[PDB]
């Protein structure tokens, strides 16, 4: 028939550079998954904690870690079906770059589209910004990138970064730690022991997802492949 | 126009709380006098806050609304400035003064512009998302009968005409000191009204002249606005003459 | 206090307290009573005045030749719901060309007085109708509230102790139907006059007549022109 | 905010209640029906004395054979005739004839009271207005003069004034005018009540007159006209 | 004036430091007090040491409890707060000691020498009663209807039960005021006061309320039963807002304080045993804005009607204002009250008042008609204006 | 609060509603002073009877009334009065 | 319920001013400065980013300054969040007013334009008003050389040096101090910019990753819009502590 409810401001200012509200968000993030994400600089890798601690899980296609296209994927660290839409809206968007340019989105760019819908629902009443953090990887330029994308919709450049539980502290041990000139199988087991630092618990290949973007495209690393590079470190 | 929330309820006492909280929003445009002349109908304004590396064209309480209608701007207070809420007020009476050039292709009336703003007023109570005005407007311009106007508006939405009238830092205040200084001779007398609306902005603002911007309209022209400079050279001797009626 | 003014807070016997305040709004305002026969309908309403030097203000209300309203209540919230009763039944009568029943047209006045009621932050209307229509038939008088619950009566008031009168009414039920134009009048003088104290009876610029049928068109009686059906009152019966 | 669909068990608004005390601050209008014509007072508010009663009016064409005179809050009004003037124009090219003095006063009448504190839309208010208008023109019916108050009700009287003090303007006029009579002694009943009641007192530029006669068009009238009528109070 | 003001300043310190020695020491210089007519007394003031029977010292008797063994058993509350029981006195009446009395019980003994007039079980109730004048109908504006049912309604059944029976009902358990403020109410109140012979108490409800609640419902009750002892008697419940207002309790603000002390006033309203010929009376703004749960209809009998006064209205109080006072005047008492607008009483009745300030001003003694042509216009704009809230959005 | 009977301002005060006044003279009256039937039945005797409604229907006026004329033994309680100002005290 | 907050956002509070509105202004004091300074033959943007982190890759090279047109540039003062909506709102209407005019973008029809959507939310919609100043700079024919600034509050202003973001006051004053009424020319003006951005910073010491120059210079008959890579504003930060020295003599 109608709905109303909510329609004055819910955010207010604070002197921070921020508002309230989106700070609190933040938050939801760091209690939400590990992901980590490191730019090999010959192709980028992004892992994630495949599990929501039931530990059962059984996965071949209903990952956190998706393509979005060719030479995008994603993996994240908060809430859920604010991501399921956050990918429905990607494709759209990469595509939408696909029939222009005949090349999908760079990183650059589907940053600035995705994060502006995650700040509209802060600033309108009766509606909240996204739970959810994006570790946005691609192939542009000729140059593997990563992007930050957080949940009040500002981005921060990243090499190396890290989400979820002890997110703080996973951002310096990565600052100070990040690598380059990584050949793709080198790529992985670091990637596996950043995420042993982030991630608490068993790590078998039901508990942790891991996918790779390089020169071939996109993919996602089966779990058998998980588990041998996950042996093979220190 | 959307909230979930009334914008204002009514008391006993027959005010409306947002239209007396606009009176002070327009008083952060400040203080402005207009007198009518028998060919030249001048309105000046307080404060151009020069600091030359500003644009003098920004800062403005002068705006034009057609290029035979201009007003200038305020009620009462003593509130901060800030141009931007008046600003907003100007820019739905800048369509409402087009829209009647599209009706009436003669120079538009006054009488127009301050009734649709009354009106105007009334209607953003209605609405729950839309926040209400209560100005005042020194509307000055030109009928098709070529004779003089200047109209003034009220928070209370009634408009009334005038040989001169002031706003600003209290508007029964700057009108009164006007009064005063009114003689039969001043509105005839081209130079005379020039000098009314220099002494009343020379009151609250110190060192006017960079802080008086004046326009003078006319019958034929459209309108002028005087360089700060030529009207600095009035302001000296005027400032002489000001003393002398108090 | 601000949870009775919520539309959205109940008793729990289910009322919505905002509903049972625009009940009452009527029985504050001037009792009508509107009565039906088997030709005609007959609205019979008491009127109010400002001032000796003024006439009094019509409570009955033109719609159409075949169709009349009379208020009793808030003038201003019963001018949207005239604007919205004037509307159907025209386009009734363009589309249709039925002379519109009574029955179909109340219950969707029913509809649109409900929807304030559900609403947050909106009050009901609170005044009520005793609509007056002929169709082929013959005439009803369906009394519609400030909620959807409608009345298909022979007689019925509402306003001020409005029970009293229809203890007359109820007297008096079968009588109507074979009763002329001129008696079904003086009979609602008669039940109009139960509703107000013993210590007054009516005057001849207090009432006011809306006559109603298709043998005859639309009539309003004002203050001067009352004065022929008026004849053949009983002063205060009990 | 506090309480916009406010009811006291009696069975009528608090809001409707508030809205009187405005119109109690405000204005004068004085209308009266006559045989001979409809004249309409109003005060002009005077203060300064260089204010121009020929160029400003607060005496308004509803159309050219139809004027009202406003009183209470000034911005209220402004609202009410400007859709009740487009209503009679429009009125006059599909009839061909006058438009009743009660026909435009049951359309203003409907906006009076459809308040509520939240689904407003512009059919509908935050707040129920606090403005009492006199419709006076001349129809075929007639000379008429309708009156609208802040209730939104409509009822005829052949005269009511509202003001400072609305019943006490009211029972001045009580006093003096006669139901049938002159235009002059109307006109002169207009304005005697008016200066008792006020602050201010009777001048030719403190107040405003203009009179409507059947078969003549609406006339706002003339410097030395208003003061013609000044001469008898 | 910077020079001038330091000689003055020295001059007066100077002064004004000698005067400290010399008032100390002159002093009253040993003189005594009691003069010549107390010397008598002082010999009677000795054998008065030597006797067991004084002093005295006051007390209450707080209960009556028998299991009596002497003569009859009474509990007291000494004031060190310790309760103690005595017996029924020397000499005097059991019927001079009862509950609520005060008594005088010995020092060194503690039994009753004598009983004392009653009354100090309270410490509260006995403050919250204040100073009582007389305003006669003369001073109060209008002889209008609404005076005459506050006259009809208190007076007559009180000072003659004998008409109420006849009509067959009872005098008014309660009885109701109500009328905008600012119309002189408490001004009629005290005048039929005077007539009837009635004692009104004038009572506050804003010092009912208090921060932990419980003070004002002990208080209360205590109220009830003083009043109950005075016979034919008003209680006259002002400025209440606090027994007075809505009902509505949030339960964490100063509305629980509000709502113990009108739950107690219901069950006094009742009583304990019922309440015929005493009368409570409560002003409020409108009795729609009074409790429906305190108001129980049947109880509080008759709503006294007074109004905001009318233009017709103001006119007829203004020559009772005018009357009363000494003024010379050729202007009349309708015109000014015509000149007026509808806003409340007090604005006209300043009136009256101000053109004798203007008359000071003016350079005379006692008004005159200019005077009163000055007070209108100013009156009307000024007390009007300049006040109230300017927002009635987001309360409760 | 120490007993003594509270007077009787009668049920043939209020007529009508009978139904209701048979609940009360049953309910408080006669486990009070019939307990060996309660205990006979095979029931505790109450621990109390809340009387609800609307204010002026005679929820006190048919309690009040009934105990003093069958005779009992009656403590006169008041709510507010029990609260004081001084902390659970 | 919603009938019993304030917020005060389209309603006006006892100030004659709104809650909204006013608090926007502090959150920009605490996000990175945006300064806008005016040459002889070009107009510049310096801006310091909302990164304070010390590693940044450089996937976006505009986290501040956006360069919008081929004849116009832009700067955020506030928070990026914001600035996302309102940098696709300007690439549009940047481009549609240049496909009517074939003229360079006058810098003040774009504020006066912007400024109106900003003050379109705060009266209604019961939306928030942007915690954004974007500060423009452009070149058109009848002004010359421009540098405007934009409010939440809708307030716009002509500049010729001003600085928004952290610590504003002090900028304004240290540009005007430097800089007089057309005094300095595009390449020392270049180094003017990153010496403020140095002392006014959220966070200490000025870094490549840090910073964002931008340059508007009319070439050979086009007007040159470009985003300065790292490598060329770190030959300008060696240059402004030159241009410490320089300001002092």
């Amino acid at each position: 028939m109608a709905e109303r409810g909510y329609s004055f401001s819910l955010t207010t200012f604070s002197p921070s550079g921020k508002l309230v509200q989106i700070e609190y968000a933040l938050a939801a993030v760091a209690g939400g998954a590990p992901s980590v994400g490191i730019k090999a600089a010959n192709g980028v890798v992004l892992a994630t904690e495949k599990k929501q601690k039931s530990i059962l899980y059984d996965e071949r296609s209903v990952h956190k870690v998706e393509p979005i296209t060719k030479h995008i994927g994603l993996v994240y660290s908060g809430m859920g079906p604010d991501y399921r839409v956050l990918v429905h809206r990607a494709r759209k968007l990469a595509q939408q770059y696909y029939l222009v340019y005949q090349e999908p989105i760079p990183t650059a760019q589907l940053v600035q589209r995705v994060a502006s819908v995650m700040q509209e629902y802060t600033q309108s009443g009766g509606v909240r910004p996204f739970g959810v953090s994006l570790l946005i990887c691609g192939w542009n330029e000729g140059r593997p990138y990563l992007f930050q994308s957080d949940p009040s919709g500002a981005y921060f450049a990243w090499k190396a970064t890290a989400m979820g539980k002890n997110y703080v502290n996973g951002k310096t041990f990565l600052e100070k730690r990040y690598n380059e000139d990584l050949e793709l199988e080198d790529a992985i087991h670091t990637a596996i022991l950043t995420l042993k630092e982030s991630f608490e618990g068993q790590m078998t290949e039901d508990n942790i997802e891991v996918g790779i973007c390089n020169e071939a495209g996109f993919r996602r690393l089966t779990p058998t492949e998980v588990r041998d590079y996950l042996a093979a470190i220190a | 126009m959307s909230y979930d929330r009334a914008i204002t309820v009514f008391s006993p006492d027959g005010h409306l709380f947002q239209v007396e909280y606009a009176q002070e929003a327009v008083k952060k445009g400040s203080t402005a006098v207009g007198v009518r002349g028998r060919d030249i109908v001048v309105l000046g304004v307080e404060k151009k806050s020069v600091a030359k590396l500003q644009d003098e064209r920004t800062v403005r309480k002068i705006c034009a609304l057609d290029d035979n209608v201009c007003m200038a701007f305020a009620v009462v207070a003593s509130v901060s400035g800030l141009t931007a809420d008046a600003r907003i007020v100007i820019n739905r009476a800048r369509v409402e003064c087009q829209s009647h050039r599209l009706t009436v292709g003669d120079p538009v009336t006054v009488e127009y512009i301050t009734r649709y703003i009354a009106s105007l007023k009334q209607r953003y109570t209605q609405s729950n998302g839309r926040r209400p005005f209560g100005i005042s407007a020194l509307i000055v311009g030109f009928d098709f009968d070529g004779t003089p106007r200047l109209y003034q508006t009220d928070p209370s939405g009634t408009y009334h005409a005038w040989k001169a009238n002031a706003i600003g830092r209290g508007a029964k205040s700057v009108r009164e000191f006007l009064e005063k200084n009114y003689t039969d001779d001043a509105i005839e007398t081209d130079d005379l009204t020039i000098k009314l609306v220099i002494k009343a902005l020379l009151e609250v603002v110190q060192s006017g002249g960079k802080n008086i911007e004046l326009a003078v309209m006319r019958r034929d022209q459209p309108l002028k606005i005087l360089s700060p400079e030529e009207i600095e050279k009035y302001v000296a001797e005027i400032e002489k003459e000001k003393e002398e009626n108090e | 206090n601000q949870y009775d003014n919520d539309v959205t807070v109940w008793s729990p016997q289910g009322r919505i307290h905002q509903i049972e305040y625009a009940m009452e709004a009527v029985k504050q305002g001037s009792a009508t009573v509107g009565l039906k026969s088997k030709t005609h309908a007959v609205l019979v309403a008491l009127k109010r005045a400002q001032s000796e030097l003024a006439a009094h203000q019509k409570k009955i209300l033109h719609v159409d030749n075949h169709i009349g309203i009379s208020i009793a209540g808030l003038t201003a919230d019963a001018r949207l719901l005239c604007n919205f009763m004037r509307q159907e039944c025209l386009d009734s009568r363009f589309v249709f060309d039925r002379p519109l029943p009574v029955s179909r047209l109340v219950s969707l006045i029913g509809s649109k007085t409900q929807i304030p009621t559900q609403r947050y932050g909106r009050r009901p209307y609170g005044v009520g109708l005793l609509i007056a229509g002929y169709d082929d038939m013959g005439p009803h008088v369906f009394q519609t509230c400030p909620s959807a619950n409608y009345f298909d009566c022979r007689a019925m008031s509402i306003g001020a102790r409005s029970q009293s009168a229809r203890t007359y009414l109820e007297r008096h039920m079968s009588e109507f139907m074979q009763c002329n134009l001129d008696e079904l009048v003086k009979h609602g003088l008669r039940a109009l006059r139960e509703t107000l104290p013993a210590e007054q009876d009516l005057t001849t610029k207090n009432v006011s007549i809306g006559i109603v049928g298709k043998d005859l068109e639309f009539t309003i009686y004002d203050d001067d022109d009352v004065s022929p059906f008026l004849d053949g009152l009983e002063e205060r019966p009990q | 905010d506090r309480g916009v669909n406010t009811f006291s068990p009696e069975g009528r608004l608090f809001q409707v209640e508030y809205a009187i005390e405005g119109h109690k601050l405000g204005s004068t209008a004085i209308g009266i029906q006559t045989s001979e014509g409809v004249c309409l007072a109003v005060e002009k508010r005077i203060t300064s004395p260089l204010m121009e009663p020929s160029s400003i009016e607060k005496i308004v064409e509803i159309d050219a054979h139809i004027g009202c005179a406003m009183s209470g809050l000034i911005a209220d009004a402004k609202t009410l005739i400007d859709k009740a003037r487009v209503e009679t124009q429009n009125h006059w090219f599909t009839y061909n004839e006058t438009m009743t003095v009660e026909s435009v006063t049951q359309a203003v009448s409907n906006l009076a009271l459809q308040f509520g504190e939240e689904d407003a839309d512009p059919g509908a208010m935050s707040r129920p207005f606090g403005v009492a208008l006199l419709f006076g023109g001349v129809d075929e019916k007639g000379p008429q003069l309708f009156h609208m108050d802040p209730s939104g009700t409509f009822v005829q009287c052949d005269a009511r004034a509202i003001g400072s003090a609305s019943e006490g303007a009211q029972s001045s006029l009580q006093e003096v005018y006669h139901k049938s009579t002159t235009l002059k002694e109307a006109i002169k009943s207009s304005l005697i009540i008016l200066k008792q009641v006020m602050e201010e007192k009777l001048n030719a530029t403190n107040i405003e007159l203009a009179t409507v006669q059947p078969g003549q068009n609406f006339h706002m009238f003339t410097k030395e006209e208003l003061e013609e009528v000044i001469k008898d109070i | 004036q910077s020079t001038y003001s330091r000689q003055i300043k020295q001059v007066e310190d100077d002064i004004q430091q000698l005067l400290k020695k010399i008032n100390e020491l002159t002093g009253i210089k040993e003189s005594d007090t009691g003069l010549a007519p107390p010397a008598l007394w002082d010999l009677a003031a000795d054998k008065q040491t030597l006797q067991s029977e004084q002093p005295l010292q006051v007390a209450r008797c707080t209960k009556i409890i028998n299991a009596d063994s002497e003569d009859p058993k009474y509990i007291i509350n000494v004031k060190q707060f310790a309760k103690f029981v005595v017996d029924l006195s020397d000499q005097v009446a059991p019927t001079d000691i009862e509950e609520g009395m005060r008594v005088g019980v010995d020092r060194n003994k503690y039994q009753i020498h004598i009983p004392l007039p009653p009354k100090i079980d309270p410490t509260v109730t006995m403050m919250q009663v204040e100073e009582k004048p007389d305003v006669t109908y003369s001073d109060v504006g209008g002889c209008k209807e609404q005076i005459e049912k506050l006259r009809e309604v208190v007076e007559t059944p009180l000072l003659h039960p004998e008409r109420f029976v006849n009509l067959g009902i009872e005098p008014p358990k309660g009885v109701l005021l109500f009328g905008p403020p600012g119309t002189g109410k408490t001004l009629c109140a005290r005048a039929v006061a005077n007539r009837t012979d009635a004692c009104f108490i004038p009572v506050i409800g804003s010092e009912l309320v208090q921060k932990y609640v419980g003070e004002g419902a002990r208080m209360v009750r205590e109220l009830f039963e003083m009043a109950r002892t005075k016979k034919a008697c008003l209680i006259f419940f002002d400025e209440i807002d606090a027994i007075g207002g809505a009902r509505f309790d949030d339960g964490a603000g100063g509305d629980n304080e509000v709502q113990r002390t009108m739950l107690e006033l219901i069950n006094q309203l009742d009583g304990f045993d019922p309440r015929g010929n005493i009368k409570v009376l409560m002003a409020t703004n409108r009795p729609d804005t009074l409790d429906p749960a305190l108001m129980r209809p049947g109880r509080l009998d008759r709503k006294i009607e007074f109004s905001l006064p009318d233009l017709e209205g103001r006119t007829h109080i203004f020559k009772i204002h005018a009357r009363s006072m000494s003024v010379e005047r050729d202007i009349r008492f309708e015109l000014l009250a015509r000149l007026c607008p509808n806003s409340t009483g007090a604005e006209i009745r300043s009136v009256c008042t101000e053109a004798g300030m203007f008359a000071i001003r003016a350079r005379r003694k006692i008004a005159t008609e200019k005077d009163f042509l000055e007070a209108v216009n100013k009156v009307i704009k000024s007390y009007a204006k300049f006040s109230a809230t300017p927002r009635y959005m987001t309360y409760n | 609060m120490e007993v003594d009977e509270r007077p009787t301002e009668q049920y043939s005060d209020i007529g009508g509603l009978d139904k209701q006044i048979q609940e009360l003279v049953e309910a408080i009256v006669l486990p009070m002073n019939h307990k060996e039937k309660f205990e006979n039945l095979g029931i505790q005797p109450p621990k109390g009877v809340l009387m609800y409604g609307p204010p002026g229907t005679g929820k006190t006026l048919l309690a009040r009334a009934c105990a003093a004329q069958t005779k009992a033994t009656f403590l006169k309680l008041a709510g507010p009065q029990l609260v004081q100002m001084f902390i659970g005290d | 319920m919603s009938r019993r907050y304030d917020s005060r956002t389209t309603i006006f509070s006892p100030e004659g001013r709104l809650y909204q509105v006013e608090y926007a202004m502090e959150a920009i004091g605490h996000a990175g400065t945006c300064l806008g300074i005016l040459a002889n033959d070009g107009v510049l943007l310096a801006a310091e980013r909302r990164n304070i982190h010390k590693l940044l890759d450089e996937v976006f090279f505009s986290e501040k300054i956006y360069k919008l047109n081929e004849d116009m540039a832009c700067s955020v003062a506030g928070i990026t969040s914001d600035a996302n909506v309102l940098t696709n709102e300007l690439r549009l209407i940047a481009q549609r007013y240049l496909l009517q005019y074939q003229e360079p973008i006058p810098c003040e029809q774009l504020v006066t334009a912007l400024c109106d959507i900003k003050q379109a939310y705060t009266q209604f919609g019961g939306k928030r008003p942007f915690g954004v100043s974007l500060l423009y700079i452009g070149w058109d024919k009848h002004y010359g050389f421009q540098l405007y600034q934009s409010d939440p509050s809708g307030n716009y202003g002509g500049w010729k040096a001003t600085c928004i973001g952290n610590n504003s006051a002090a900028a304004v004053s240290m540009l005007k101090q430097d800089y007089k009424e057309g005094e300095m020319t595009l390449k020392s003006a270049l180094a003017l910019a990153v010496k403020v951005l140095n002392k006014t910073m959220d966070v200490s010491k000025l870094s490549a990753e840090k910073v964002e120059i931008a340059t508007l210079t009319r070439e050979n008959g086009k007007t040159v819009i470009r985003v300065l890579k790292q490598k060329e504003v770190e030959q300008l930060i060696k240059k402004h502590e030159e241009e410490e020295a320089k300001a002092e003599r």
